[PDB]
Protein backbone atom coordinates (compact mmCIF):
# COMPACT_ATOMS: atom_id res chain seq x y z
CA UNK A 1 0.00 0.00 0.00
CA UNK A 2 1.21 3.72 -0.58
CA UNK A 3 0.72 5.70 3.35
CA UNK A 4 -0.23 8.84 3.05
CA UNK A 5 2.42 11.61 4.67
CA UNK A 6 -0.13 12.39 7.23
CA UNK A 7 -1.54 8.85 7.51
CA UNK A 8 2.42 7.74 8.24
CA UNK A 9 3.17 10.56 10.35
CA UNK A 10 0.14 9.05 13.13
CA UNK A 11 1.22 5.41 12.07
CA UNK A 12 5.03 6.54 13.41
CA UNK A 13 4.21 8.28 16.58
CA UNK A 14 1.65 5.11 17.55
CA UNK A 15 4.74 3.05 16.88
CA UNK A 16 6.99 5.36 18.96
CA UNK A 17 9.35 6.66 16.78
CA UNK A 18 9.27 10.40 17.85
CA UNK A 19 12.65 11.62 19.23
CA UNK A 20 13.50 7.68 18.98
CA UNK A 21 17.74 7.89 18.93
CA UNK A 22 16.69 11.87 19.07
CA UNK A 23 15.53 12.10 15.69
CA UNK A 24 12.13 13.75 15.29
CA UNK A 25 9.14 11.97 13.53
CA UNK A 26 9.42 14.95 10.59
CA UNK A 27 12.65 12.72 10.32
CA UNK A 28 11.22 9.53 10.18
CA UNK A 29 8.58 10.43 7.57
CA UNK A 30 11.51 12.21 5.37
CA UNK A 31 13.54 8.75 5.28
CA UNK A 32 10.36 7.24 3.91
CA UNK A 33 9.28 9.75 1.40
CA UNK A 34 12.62 9.06 -0.36
CA UNK A 35 13.30 5.73 0.63
CA UNK A 36 10.27 4.28 -0.99
CA UNK A 37 7.84 7.03 -2.03
CA UNK A 38 5.60 5.98 1.00
CA UNK A 39 5.25 2.27 -0.36
CA UNK A 40 5.40 -0.53 1.85
CA UNK A 41 5.71 -3.27 -1.89
CA UNK A 42 8.66 -1.09 -2.72
CA UNK A 43 12.22 -3.74 -3.16
CA UNK A 44 15.44 -2.45 -4.93
CA UNK A 45 17.92 -5.11 -6.20
CA UNK A 46 21.75 -4.32 -5.60
CA UNK A 47 25.26 -4.93 -7.01
CA UNK A 48 26.04 -7.38 -4.28
CA UNK A 49 23.01 -9.72 -4.59
CA UNK A 50 21.21 -7.68 -1.44
CA UNK A 51 17.67 -6.65 -1.52
CA UNK A 52 16.13 -3.53 0.54
CA UNK A 53 12.31 -4.30 1.05
CA UNK A 54 9.34 -2.06 2.22
CA UNK A 55 8.52 1.50 4.00
CA UNK A 56 12.50 2.15 4.76
CA UNK A 57 14.21 -0.07 2.30
CA UNK A 58 15.84 -2.19 4.75
CA UNK A 59 18.57 -4.19 3.20
CA UNK A 60 18.53 -8.16 3.15
CA UNK A 61 22.57 -8.33 4.12
CA UNK A 62 22.52 -7.33 7.35
CA UNK A 63 19.16 -6.55 8.58
CA UNK A 64 16.45 -9.51 7.21
CA UNK A 65 16.78 -13.28 6.25
CA UNK A 66 15.17 -13.68 2.73
CA UNK A 67 17.05 -16.19 1.37
CA UNK A 68 19.63 -15.40 -1.81
CA UNK A 69 21.52 -13.02 -0.39
CA UNK A 70 25.06 -13.36 0.14
CA UNK A 71 27.19 -13.06 3.56
CA UNK A 72 23.54 -12.15 5.26
CA UNK A 73 23.32 -11.96 8.74
CA UNK A 74 19.69 -10.88 9.96
CA UNK A 75 20.58 -8.40 12.26
CA UNK A 76 16.53 -7.61 12.84
CA UNK A 77 15.81 -11.68 13.63
CA UNK A 78 12.96 -11.36 11.16
CA UNK A 79 12.53 -12.72 7.14
CA UNK A 80 12.25 -9.98 4.64
CA UNK A 81 8.95 -10.63 3.67
CA UNK A 82 7.29 -9.18 7.32
CA UNK A 83 8.94 -5.87 5.95
CA UNK A 84 6.38 -5.44 2.52
CA UNK A 85 3.27 -5.62 5.03
CA UNK A 86 0.81 -2.97 5.19
CA UNK A 87 1.15 -3.19 8.93
CA UNK A 88 4.61 -1.07 9.68
CA UNK A 89 5.35 -2.87 12.86
CA UNK A 90 8.14 -4.90 11.97
CA UNK A 91 9.66 -2.03 9.75
CA UNK A 92 9.51 -0.16 13.05
CA UNK A 93 10.77 -2.27 15.22
CA UNK A 94 13.76 -3.53 12.70
CA UNK A 95 14.48 0.65 12.10
CA UNK A 96 14.80 0.77 15.85
CA UNK A 97 17.97 -1.47 16.08
CA UNK A 98 19.11 0.08 12.95
CA UNK A 99 19.07 3.81 14.14
CA UNK A 100 20.29 2.25 17.70
CA UNK A 101 23.77 1.62 15.90
CA UNK A 102 26.46 4.21 15.86
CA UNK A 103 25.80 5.25 12.74
CA UNK A 104 21.82 6.59 13.56
CA UNK A 105 20.35 7.25 10.79
CA UNK A 106 23.16 7.86 8.33
CA UNK A 107 21.89 4.04 7.51
CA UNK A 108 19.20 5.74 5.24
CA UNK A 109 21.01 7.28 2.00
CA UNK A 110 18.32 8.85 1.02
CA UNK A 111 17.74 10.49 4.44
CA UNK A 112 21.37 12.09 4.47
CA UNK A 113 21.13 13.41 0.89
CA UNK A 114 17.46 14.45 0.51
CA UNK A 115 16.65 14.54 4.67
CA UNK A 116 19.55 15.54 6.76
CA UNK A 117 19.54 19.47 7.26
CA UNK A 118 16.10 20.55 5.68
CA UNK A 119 13.50 21.38 7.41
CA UNK A 120 11.76 18.10 8.28
CA UNK A 121 9.35 19.60 10.51
CA UNK A 122 8.07 20.46 7.51
CA UNK A 123 6.64 16.56 7.08
CA UNK A 124 4.41 16.47 9.86
CA UNK A 125 2.43 20.17 9.48
CA UNK A 126 -1.69 20.01 9.27
CA UNK A 127 -1.15 16.21 10.84
CA UNK A 128 -2.14 17.92 14.50
CA UNK A 129 -0.12 15.23 16.37
CA UNK B 1 17.91 10.00 32.08
CA UNK B 2 13.99 8.12 32.59
CA UNK B 3 12.65 7.10 35.77
CA UNK B 4 10.36 4.27 35.72
CA UNK B 5 8.41 3.62 38.52
CA UNK B 6 5.76 0.73 39.20
CA UNK B 7 2.73 0.12 41.58
CA UNK B 8 2.24 -1.25 43.71
CA UNK B 9 5.48 -2.77 45.33
CA UNK B 10 3.61 -6.21 46.09
CA UNK B 11 0.35 -8.00 45.08
CA UNK B 12 -0.66 -11.06 46.49
CA UNK B 13 -3.53 -13.17 44.32
CA UNK B 14 -5.63 -16.12 44.19
CA UNK B 15 -4.92 -18.55 41.14
CA UNK B 16 -7.10 -18.13 38.38
CA UNK B 17 -8.04 -14.15 39.20
CA UNK B 18 -6.78 -11.24 37.35
CA UNK B 19 -3.78 -8.67 38.60
CA UNK B 20 -3.35 -5.28 36.70
CA UNK B 21 0.87 -4.00 37.16
CA UNK B 22 0.86 -0.13 36.25
CA UNK B 23 4.52 1.47 35.37
CA UNK B 24 4.34 5.02 34.78
CA UNK B 25 7.70 7.23 32.87
CA UNK B 26 8.93 10.44 33.93
CA UNK B 27 8.39 11.80 30.61
CA UNK B 28 6.84 10.58 27.26
CA UNK B 29 8.54 7.60 25.78
CA UNK B 30 5.84 6.84 22.77
CA UNK B 31 5.57 2.50 23.05
CA UNK B 32 9.18 1.55 24.00
CA UNK B 33 8.14 -0.08 27.10
CA UNK B 34 9.32 -3.65 27.67
CA UNK B 35 7.98 -6.09 30.21
CA UNK B 36 10.17 -8.80 31.87
CA UNK B 37 9.45 -11.41 34.79
CA UNK B 38 12.15 -12.83 36.93
CA UNK B 39 12.34 -15.16 40.05
CA UNK B 40 14.98 -13.72 42.40
CA UNK B 41 18.05 -13.32 40.51
CA UNK B 42 17.35 -16.17 37.75
CA UNK B 43 17.70 -14.65 34.18
CA UNK B 44 14.79 -12.25 33.32
CA UNK B 45 12.61 -13.41 30.49
CA UNK B 46 10.38 -10.96 28.11
CA UNK B 47 6.77 -10.92 28.38
CA UNK B 48 5.50 -7.50 25.79
CA UNK B 49 7.81 -5.34 23.92
CA UNK B 50 6.71 -1.78 22.74
CA UNK B 51 4.02 -1.78 25.44
CA UNK B 52 1.64 -4.07 23.49
CA UNK B 53 3.42 -6.78 20.99
CA UNK B 54 2.98 -10.13 21.89
CA UNK B 55 5.48 -12.57 22.26
CA UNK B 56 5.73 -16.24 20.86
CA UNK B 57 5.82 -18.57 23.54
CA UNK B 58 4.13 -16.30 26.52
CA UNK B 59 0.43 -17.01 26.93
CA UNK B 60 -2.24 -14.65 25.73
CA UNK B 61 -3.16 -13.81 29.42
CA UNK B 62 -0.43 -11.45 29.95
CA UNK B 63 -1.53 -7.83 27.68
CA UNK B 64 0.15 -4.98 27.80
CA UNK B 65 -1.04 -1.57 27.22
CA UNK B 66 -0.85 2.48 27.62
CA UNK B 67 1.66 5.16 25.89
CA UNK B 68 3.12 8.14 26.61
CA UNK B 69 3.87 8.11 30.15
CA UNK B 70 0.98 5.44 31.54
CA UNK B 71 1.49 1.57 31.14
CA UNK B 72 -0.24 -1.35 32.30
CA UNK B 73 0.78 -5.48 32.22
CA UNK B 74 -2.84 -7.16 32.84
CA UNK B 75 -2.41 -10.96 33.87
CA UNK B 76 -5.26 -12.71 33.34
CA UNK B 77 -6.19 -16.35 35.17
CA UNK B 78 -2.74 -16.25 37.50
CA UNK B 79 -1.03 -19.53 37.67
CA UNK B 80 1.00 -20.63 40.82
CA UNK B 81 4.68 -20.07 38.35
CA UNK B 82 3.88 -16.12 37.74
CA UNK B 83 5.51 -15.56 41.13
CA UNK B 84 8.80 -13.03 41.11
CA UNK B 85 9.18 -9.55 40.32
CA UNK B 86 7.80 -7.85 37.22
CA UNK B 87 9.64 -5.12 35.36
CA UNK B 88 9.15 -2.64 32.97
CA UNK B 89 11.88 -1.53 31.20
CA UNK B 90 12.21 1.85 29.03
CA UNK B 91 14.29 2.08 25.19
CA UNK B 92 12.91 5.68 24.54
CA UNK B 93 16.48 6.97 25.56
CA UNK B 94 19.72 6.14 26.20
CA UNK B 95 20.79 4.87 29.00
CA UNK B 96 17.51 2.58 29.10
CA UNK B 97 16.63 1.91 32.53
CA UNK B 98 14.17 -0.26 34.93
CA UNK B 99 11.40 -0.01 37.54
CA UNK B 100 11.67 -0.88 40.77
CA UNK B 101 9.59 -4.18 40.19
CA UNK B 102 6.45 -5.57 41.27
CA UNK B 103 6.14 -8.14 44.20
CA UNK B 104 3.45 -11.24 42.90
CA UNK B 105 2.59 -13.19 45.91
CA UNK B 106 0.56 -16.27 45.20
CA UNK B 107 -2.45 -16.73 48.02
CA UNK B 108 -3.08 -20.48 49.14
CA UNK B 109 -4.40 -22.65 51.78
CA UNK B 110 -2.77 -22.01 55.18
CA UNK B 111 0.32 -24.82 55.85
CA UNK B 112 2.09 -25.58 58.90
CA UNK B 113 5.38 -25.96 58.67
CA UNK B 114 6.94 -29.75 58.63
CA UNK B 115 9.79 -29.14 61.73
CA UNK B 116 12.99 -31.18 61.87
CA UNK B 117 16.12 -30.93 64.24
CA UNK B 118 19.28 -31.79 63.65
CA UNK B 119 22.26 -33.18 66.13
CA UNK B 120 25.39 -31.70 65.31
CA UNK B 121 27.45 -34.38 63.02
CA UNK B 122 30.79 -36.24 64.56
CA UNK B 123 32.61 -34.33 61.70
CA UNK B 124 31.69 -30.95 62.68
CA UNK B 125 32.52 -31.99 66.21
CA UNK B 126 36.00 -33.40 65.35
CA UNK B 127 36.97 -29.53 64.36
CA UNK B 128 35.74 -28.11 67.31
CA UNK B 129 32.19 -26.32 66.40
CA UNK B 130 28.68 -27.71 66.96
CA UNK B 131 25.91 -26.55 64.72
CA UNK B 132 22.28 -27.48 65.94
CA UNK B 133 19.54 -27.27 62.75
CA UNK B 134 16.19 -26.41 62.39
CA UNK B 135 13.99 -26.87 58.84
CA UNK B 136 10.21 -25.49 58.95
CA UNK B 137 9.55 -26.80 55.78
CA UNK B 138 6.17 -25.67 53.49
CA UNK B 139 4.25 -23.35 55.90
CA UNK B 140 1.95 -20.39 54.47
CA UNK B 141 1.93 -17.40 55.05
CA UNK B 142 5.37 -16.76 55.30
CA UNK B 143 5.24 -15.09 58.87
CA UNK B 144 7.10 -17.33 61.67
CA UNK B 145 8.70 -17.51 64.32
CA UNK B 146 11.55 -19.90 66.11
CA UNK B 147 12.72 -20.24 69.28
CA UNK B 148 15.86 -22.12 70.59
CA UNK B 149 15.73 -23.72 73.99
CA UNK B 150 18.55 -25.36 75.91
CA UNK B 151 17.42 -26.74 79.08
CA UNK B 152 14.36 -25.01 79.40
CA UNK B 153 15.93 -21.84 78.56
CA UNK B 154 15.32 -19.47 75.20
CA UNK B 155 18.76 -18.33 73.53
CA UNK B 156 19.07 -15.33 70.89
CA UNK B 157 23.02 -15.78 70.71
CA UNK B 158 24.52 -17.53 68.18
CA UNK B 159 21.02 -17.92 65.87
CA UNK B 160 20.89 -17.54 62.15
CA UNK B 161 17.89 -18.16 59.97
CA UNK B 162 16.83 -17.90 56.19
CA UNK B 163 13.74 -18.29 54.56
CA UNK B 164 13.42 -19.30 50.73
CA UNK B 165 11.51 -17.33 47.93
CA UNK B 166 7.81 -18.70 46.98
CA UNK B 167 7.99 -22.43 46.12
CA UNK B 168 7.06 -22.94 42.24
CA UNK B 169 5.54 -25.83 42.77
CA UNK B 170 3.05 -25.64 45.65
CA UNK B 171 3.03 -21.77 46.86
CA UNK B 172 4.78 -22.44 50.72
CA UNK B 173 7.53 -20.64 52.25
CA UNK B 174 10.80 -22.94 53.85
CA UNK B 175 13.24 -21.62 56.58
CA UNK B 176 15.94 -22.58 58.17
CA UNK B 177 17.60 -21.88 62.12
CA UNK B 178 21.09 -22.33 62.53
CA UNK B 179 22.56 -22.45 65.94
CA UNK B 180 26.00 -22.41 66.17
CA UNK B 181 28.08 -22.94 69.45
CA UNK B 182 31.79 -24.26 70.79
CA UNK B 183 32.17 -28.17 71.11
CA UNK B 184 32.76 -26.62 75.28
CA UNK B 185 29.61 -25.26 75.06
CA UNK B 186 27.60 -27.62 73.20
CA UNK B 187 28.99 -30.62 75.63
CA UNK B 188 27.76 -28.70 78.84
CA UNK B 189 24.15 -28.94 78.12
CA UNK B 190 22.18 -32.04 77.21
CA UNK B 191 18.30 -31.03 76.04
CA UNK B 192 18.47 -28.68 72.43
CA UNK B 193 14.70 -27.72 71.48
CA UNK B 194 13.33 -25.70 68.43
CA UNK B 195 9.91 -24.34 68.68
CA UNK B 196 7.95 -22.94 65.85
CA UNK B 197 4.74 -20.52 66.14
CA UNK B 198 2.73 -19.90 63.31
CA UNK B 199 -0.81 -18.49 62.21
CA UNK B 200 -1.69 -22.34 62.02
CA UNK B 201 -0.59 -23.28 65.86
CA UNK B 202 -3.13 -24.89 68.17
CA UNK B 203 0.56 -24.75 70.04
CA UNK B 204 4.11 -24.17 69.63
CA UNK B 205 5.21 -27.22 67.51
CA UNK B 206 7.99 -28.82 69.29
CA UNK B 207 11.22 -30.48 67.71
CA UNK B 208 14.17 -31.64 70.46
CA UNK B 209 16.85 -34.17 70.97
CA UNK B 210 19.46 -35.04 73.88
CA UNK B 211 23.12 -35.25 73.33
CA UNK B 212 22.79 -38.46 75.32
CA UNK B 213 20.87 -40.96 73.02
CA UNK B 214 21.25 -42.08 69.23
CA UNK C 1 19.05 -22.32 18.98
CA UNK C 2 20.76 -19.18 20.72
CA UNK C 3 22.65 -19.96 24.00
CA UNK C 4 24.33 -17.76 26.36
CA UNK C 5 26.30 -18.09 29.42
CA UNK C 6 28.60 -15.99 31.43
CA UNK C 7 31.71 -16.89 32.75
CA UNK C 8 35.16 -15.56 34.83
CA UNK C 9 36.34 -14.86 37.86
CA UNK C 10 33.13 -14.11 40.86
CA UNK C 11 36.05 -12.58 43.37
CA UNK C 12 37.19 -9.32 42.33
CA UNK C 13 39.84 -6.77 44.86
CA UNK C 14 38.19 -3.68 45.28
CA UNK C 15 40.18 -0.64 42.84
CA UNK C 16 40.79 -3.78 40.48
CA UNK C 17 39.13 -5.14 37.00
CA UNK C 18 36.24 -7.13 37.05
CA UNK C 19 36.55 -9.54 33.19
CA UNK C 20 33.78 -11.33 32.38
CA UNK C 21 32.95 -12.79 28.95
CA UNK C 22 29.80 -13.85 27.15
CA UNK C 23 29.67 -17.03 24.62
CA UNK C 24 27.38 -17.41 22.47
CA UNK C 25 26.12 -20.88 20.47
CA UNK C 26 23.93 -21.66 18.25
CA UNK C 27 24.28 -18.14 16.15
CA UNK C 28 27.42 -15.80 15.63
CA UNK C 29 28.55 -12.79 17.05
CA UNK C 30 28.33 -10.84 13.88
CA UNK C 31 24.13 -12.17 14.10
CA UNK C 32 23.19 -9.63 16.55
CA UNK C 33 23.83 -6.57 19.17
CA UNK C 34 25.13 -7.62 22.79
CA UNK C 35 24.33 -6.22 26.60
CA UNK C 36 25.35 -6.45 29.86
CA UNK C 37 22.79 -5.95 32.76
CA UNK C 38 23.50 -6.39 36.19
CA UNK C 39 20.97 -6.59 39.14
CA UNK C 40 22.75 -5.14 42.75
CA UNK C 41 21.40 -7.39 45.63
CA UNK C 42 17.90 -5.36 46.51
CA UNK C 43 16.44 -6.26 43.17
CA UNK C 44 17.35 -3.24 41.58
CA UNK C 45 18.03 -4.06 38.01
CA UNK C 46 21.00 -1.87 35.66
CA UNK C 47 21.23 -1.56 31.76
CA UNK C 48 25.08 -1.77 31.45
CA UNK C 49 26.53 -1.27 27.84
CA UNK C 50 25.67 -3.11 24.48
CA UNK C 51 28.13 -3.23 21.41
CA UNK C 52 26.29 -2.63 18.02
CA UNK C 53 27.31 -4.43 14.64
CA UNK C 54 29.55 -1.63 12.93
CA UNK C 55 31.96 -2.13 16.75
CA UNK C 56 29.66 1.45 18.07
CA UNK C 57 29.50 0.86 22.05
CA UNK C 58 27.03 2.42 24.14
CA UNK C 59 28.09 2.83 28.26
CA UNK C 60 25.56 3.70 31.16
CA UNK C 61 27.14 7.24 32.23
CA UNK C 62 26.62 6.37 35.81
CA UNK C 63 29.67 3.88 35.35
CA UNK C 64 32.19 7.21 34.89
CA UNK C 65 33.47 5.76 31.62
CA UNK C 66 34.84 2.66 33.79
CA UNK C 67 33.59 0.19 31.35
CA UNK C 68 34.71 -1.75 27.90
CA UNK C 69 32.61 -4.01 25.77
CA UNK C 70 34.63 -5.97 23.35
CA UNK C 71 33.69 -8.73 20.71
CA UNK C 72 36.08 -11.70 19.47
CA UNK C 73 34.17 -13.02 15.98
CA UNK C 74 36.89 -16.25 16.25
CA UNK C 75 35.78 -17.56 19.54
CA UNK C 76 32.05 -16.13 19.33
CA UNK C 77 32.47 -14.07 22.19
CA UNK C 78 32.09 -10.55 24.11
CA UNK C 79 33.51 -9.27 26.73
CA UNK C 80 33.11 -7.12 29.64
CA UNK C 81 35.97 -4.71 31.61
CA UNK C 82 34.79 -2.83 34.53
CA UNK C 83 38.26 -1.02 35.91
CA UNK C 84 38.62 0.71 39.39
CA UNK C 85 35.58 -1.58 41.15
CA UNK C 86 33.92 -0.90 44.08
CA UNK C 87 31.67 -2.84 46.45
CA UNK C 88 28.99 -1.05 45.26
CA UNK C 89 30.19 -3.32 42.03
CA UNK C 90 28.68 -6.33 43.57
CA UNK C 91 25.98 -7.58 41.68
CA UNK C 92 24.75 -10.57 39.28
CA UNK C 93 26.11 -9.85 35.82
CA UNK C 94 24.15 -11.23 32.87
CA UNK C 95 24.81 -10.89 29.22
CA UNK C 96 21.98 -10.74 26.74
CA UNK C 97 20.63 -9.62 22.79
CA UNK C 98 19.43 -5.68 22.33
CA UNK C 99 16.14 -7.81 21.34
CA UNK C 100 16.47 -9.14 25.22
CA UNK C 101 15.10 -12.49 23.98
CA UNK C 102 18.44 -14.12 24.81
CA UNK C 103 19.80 -13.97 28.42
CA UNK C 104 22.88 -15.82 30.18
CA UNK C 105 22.06 -17.41 33.73
CA UNK C 106 24.00 -14.55 34.73
CA UNK C 107 27.45 -14.71 37.63
CA UNK C 108 27.58 -12.96 41.06
CA UNK C 109 30.88 -11.51 41.63
CA UNK C 110 31.96 -10.08 44.68
CA UNK C 111 34.09 -7.12 45.38
CA UNK C 112 36.47 -7.85 48.30
CA UNK C 113 39.90 -7.65 49.92
CA UNK C 114 38.64 -11.02 51.80
CA UNK C 115 40.72 -14.03 50.81
CA UNK C 116 39.21 -17.54 48.76
CA UNK C 117 37.90 -20.18 51.84
CA UNK C 118 36.83 -23.55 50.45
CA UNK C 119 33.15 -24.68 52.60
CA UNK C 120 33.31 -27.30 55.01
CA UNK C 121 30.36 -29.90 54.19
CA UNK C 122 28.42 -31.46 57.42
CA UNK C 123 25.72 -34.77 57.03
CA UNK C 124 22.52 -33.65 58.81
CA UNK C 125 20.90 -36.74 59.60
CA UNK C 126 17.88 -38.04 61.59
CA UNK C 127 18.04 -38.95 65.58
CA UNK C 128 6.03 -41.82 56.09
CA UNK C 129 8.84 -39.05 54.71
CA UNK C 130 12.11 -38.29 56.51
CA UNK C 131 14.01 -35.33 56.05
CA UNK C 132 17.91 -34.98 55.65
CA UNK C 133 20.16 -31.67 55.15
CA UNK C 134 23.71 -30.89 54.25
CA UNK C 135 25.57 -28.02 56.41
CA UNK C 136 27.35 -26.39 54.08
CA UNK C 137 29.79 -23.33 56.68
CA UNK C 138 32.65 -21.40 57.24
CA UNK C 139 33.12 -20.76 52.71
CA UNK C 140 34.17 -17.37 50.47
CA UNK C 141 33.01 -16.15 47.82
CA UNK C 142 29.08 -16.89 47.01
CA UNK C 143 28.14 -18.59 44.82
CA UNK C 144 27.99 -22.48 46.36
CA UNK C 145 25.96 -25.02 44.36
CA UNK C 146 24.16 -28.36 46.06
CA UNK C 147 22.48 -31.25 44.83
CA UNK C 148 20.91 -34.66 45.76
CA UNK C 149 22.53 -38.02 43.82
CA UNK C 150 23.90 -35.43 41.64
CA UNK C 151 20.64 -33.91 40.16
CA UNK C 152 18.43 -36.93 39.86
CA UNK C 153 16.68 -36.27 43.55
CA UNK C 154 15.34 -32.61 42.87
CA UNK C 155 11.76 -32.67 44.25
CA UNK C 156 11.16 -32.26 48.25
CA UNK C 157 14.78 -29.94 48.03
CA UNK C 158 14.88 -27.22 49.65
CA UNK C 159 18.75 -24.98 49.40
CA UNK C 160 18.31 -22.02 51.61
CA UNK C 161 19.66 -19.10 50.41
CA UNK C 162 23.58 -18.12 52.22
CA UNK C 163 23.70 -16.18 55.09
CA UNK C 164 26.87 -14.41 55.74
CA UNK C 165 28.23 -13.89 59.75
CA UNK C 166 32.13 -12.56 60.05
CA UNK C 167 33.19 -12.44 56.07
CA UNK C 168 31.95 -16.45 55.83
CA UNK C 169 29.01 -17.96 54.49
CA UNK C 170 27.11 -20.69 56.08
CA UNK C 171 24.26 -22.23 54.02
CA UNK C 172 21.96 -25.56 54.51
CA UNK C 173 20.25 -27.79 52.17
CA UNK C 174 17.06 -30.57 52.97
CA UNK C 175 15.58 -32.86 51.24
CA UNK C 176 12.51 -35.25 52.48
CA UNK C 177 12.05 -38.87 50.78
CA UNK C 178 9.81 -41.55 51.77
CA UNK C 179 10.94 -43.16 54.54
CA UNK C 180 11.05 -46.70 52.31
CA UNK C 181 14.12 -45.07 50.37
CA UNK C 182 16.42 -43.93 52.88
CA UNK C 183 18.60 -45.45 54.70
CA UNK C 184 17.78 -48.55 52.08
CA UNK C 185 19.31 -46.40 49.28
CA UNK C 186 21.62 -43.79 49.31
CA UNK C 187 21.26 -40.25 49.51
CA UNK C 188 24.41 -37.37 48.82
CA UNK C 189 24.69 -34.22 48.53
CA UNK C 190 27.07 -33.00 45.92
CA UNK C 191 28.64 -29.56 46.89
CA UNK C 192 30.26 -27.41 44.26
CA UNK C 193 32.41 -24.52 45.39
CA UNK C 194 33.54 -22.98 41.91
CA UNK C 195 35.96 -20.25 43.51
CA UNK C 196 37.98 -22.71 45.63
CA UNK C 197 37.67 -25.72 42.30
CA UNK C 198 36.25 -28.12 45.08
CA UNK C 199 33.72 -30.92 44.47
CA UNK C 200 32.81 -32.60 47.52
CA UNK C 201 30.14 -35.79 47.77
CA UNK C 202 29.22 -36.31 51.56
CA UNK C 203 26.80 -39.55 52.27
CA UNK C 204 24.08 -39.13 54.45
CA UNK C 205 24.09 -42.35 56.59
CA UNK C 206 22.54 -43.08 59.93
CA UNK C 207 24.35 -41.67 63.26
CA UNK C 208 26.48 -44.11 65.12
CA UNK C 209 25.92 -45.06 69.10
Amino acid sequence: KVFGRCELAAAMKRHGLDNYQGYSLGNWVCAAKFESNFNTQATNRNTDGSTDYGILQINSRWWCNDGRTPGSENLCNIPCSALLSSDITASVNCAKKIVSDGNGMNAWVAWRNRCKGTDVQAWIRGCRL
Amino acid sequence: DIVLTQSPATLSVTPGNSVSLSCRASQSIGNNLHWYQQKSHESPRLLIKYASQSISGIPSRFSGSGSGTDFTLSINSVETEDFGMYFCQQSNSWPYTFGGGTKLEIKRADAAPTVSIFPPSSEQLTSGGASVVCFLNNFYPKDINVKWKIDGSERQNGVLNSWTDQDSKDSTYSMSSTLTLTKDEYERHNSYTCEATHKTSTSPIVKSFNRNEC
Amino acid sequence: DVQLQESGPSLVKPSQTLSLTCSVTGDSITSDYWSWIRKFPGNRLEYMGYVSYSGSTYYNPSLKSRISITRDTSKNQYYLDLNSVTTEDTATYYCANWDGDYWGQGTLVTVSAAKTTPPSVYPLAPGSMVTLGCLVKGYFPEPVTVTWNSGSLSSGVHTFPAVLQSDLYTLSSSVTVPSSTWPSQTVTCNVAHPASSTKVDKKIVPRDC
